[PDB]
């Protein structure tokens, strides 16, 4: 059966400025089956309260999710996205960079 | 607004 | 300019860990505007973005209805089709629906689209007419003589040609100032070293909708699509979405290239450069 592997990027829903609220993204896209595991995580533990967009696709069939959770950057925390899916042999994590 | 009528394969 | 409505299913079998789990959503353009989960507590059709929140208990009702209607047509397809491919009881399989219909600039139909694909791949289409058929599959040709047989074609032309567009043009105008809108591009680059002679050039579009956008780099005015790296477009969260182009710049050469953006929102596209 089909298999396609997830695209990831992890960003902010602003530009960070330490010390201001925002919304830290991940975003999974083109992958099939819809079975897919998503974490956000800081400074390497996982976050727990992370929501996440109802299932839709593209016009190739390929489905897509946004995760998210509210937070303030700071000079020092780290951030990044935690990805398992059928296609992946071990989970994918992607660190967040304030420039992507 | 969604179809209304069933449709089966 | 031009609409469009679109609603999306997805079935997937869970055997033995119960029902099917079956999630609907509508979309006018890029806004999703409602959902159903079958997994979720409601066991309702949702809102989604404000301006629907006001329609009554009639329409809540009415397609909560019919898209529990929808919910159970797809799990008896999950059997069905498991037995015309002859395929195990327990692996999980996915059957995905799309249908809806976009009108032009003059806000009349334009076209309508009703298709089918099974565990990722296409399974049958109404075609373009709304009078046909495209099956490829051998296995899928029973559907396709059921449904000439049943004139479902018939049905569905109906409903693309007149409920569909209707109540895109109703939901157009009662959501006007969410749909009706255009957010054009915020725009900066930013400038980072590679090693002592590249540094990466990247030009970003923020907060704008509709989704469409076309970001490009030039150097000396000819397009240097071979060597931009592109992401896909993404969205923020709120409404709105994101997308950059980046380019690897030899030393002393900031000055030959420029970053071109194309969006619905902006007076006329914009030419930027680092500088």
């Amino acid at each position: 059966m089909i298999q396609r592997t997830p695209k990831i990027q992890v960003y902010s829903r602003h530009p960070a400025e330490n010390g201001k609220s925002n919304f830290l993204n991940c975003y999974v896209s083109g992958f099939h089956p819809s079975d897919i595991e998503v974490d956000l995580l800081k400074n390497g533990e996982r976050i727990e309260k992370v929501e996440h967009s109802d299932l839709s696709f593209s016009k190739d069939w390929s489905f897509y999710l946004l995760y998210y959770t509210e937070f303030t950057p700071t000079e020092k925390d780290e951030y990044a996205c935690r990805v398992n899916h059928v296609t992946l042999s071990q989970p994918k994590i992607v660190k967040w960079d304030r420039d992507m | 607004l969604l179809f209304g009528y069933p449709v089966y394969v | 300019g031009s609409h469009s409505m679109r609603y999306f299913f997805t079935s997937v079998s869970r055997p033995g860990r119960g029902e099917p789990r079956f999630i609907a959503v509508g979309y006018v353009d890029d806004t999703q505007f409602v959902r159903f989960d079958s997994d979720a507590a409601s066991q309702r059709m949702e809102p989604r973005a404000p301006w629907i929140e006001q329609e009554g208990p009639e329409y809540w009702d009415g397609e909560t209805r019919k898209v529990k209607a929808h919910s159970q047509t797809h799990r008896v397809d999950l059997g069905t089709l498991r037995g015309y491919y002859n395929q195990s009881e327990a692996g999980s399989h996915t059957v995905q629906r799309m249908y809806g219909c976009d009108v032009g600039s003059d806000w009349r139909f334009l076209r309508g689209y009703h298709q089918y694909a099974y565990d990722g791949k296409d399974y049958i289409a109404l075609k373009e007419d709304l009078r046909s058929w495209t099956a490829a599959d051998m296995a899928a040709q029973t559907t396709k003589h059921k449904w000439e047989a049943a004139h479902v074609a018939e049905q569905l032309r109906a409903y693309l040609e007149g409920t569909c567009v209707e109540w895109l043009r109703r939901y157009l105008e009662n959501g006007k100032e969410t749909l009706q809108r255009t957010d054009a591009p915020k725009t900066h680059m930013t400038h980072h070293a590679v090693s002592d002679h590249e540094a990466t050039l990247r030009c970003w579009a923020l907060s704008f909708y509709p989704a469409e956008i076309t970001l490009t780099w030039q150097r000396d005015g000819e397009d240097q699509t071979q060597d931009t790296e592109l992401v896909e477009t993404r969205p923020a969260g709120d409404g709105t979405f994101q997308k950059w182009a980046a380019v690897v710049v030899p030393s002393g050469q900031e000055q030959r290239y420029t970053c071109h953006v194309q969006h619905e929102g902006l007076p006329k596209p914009l030419t930027l450069r680092w500088e």
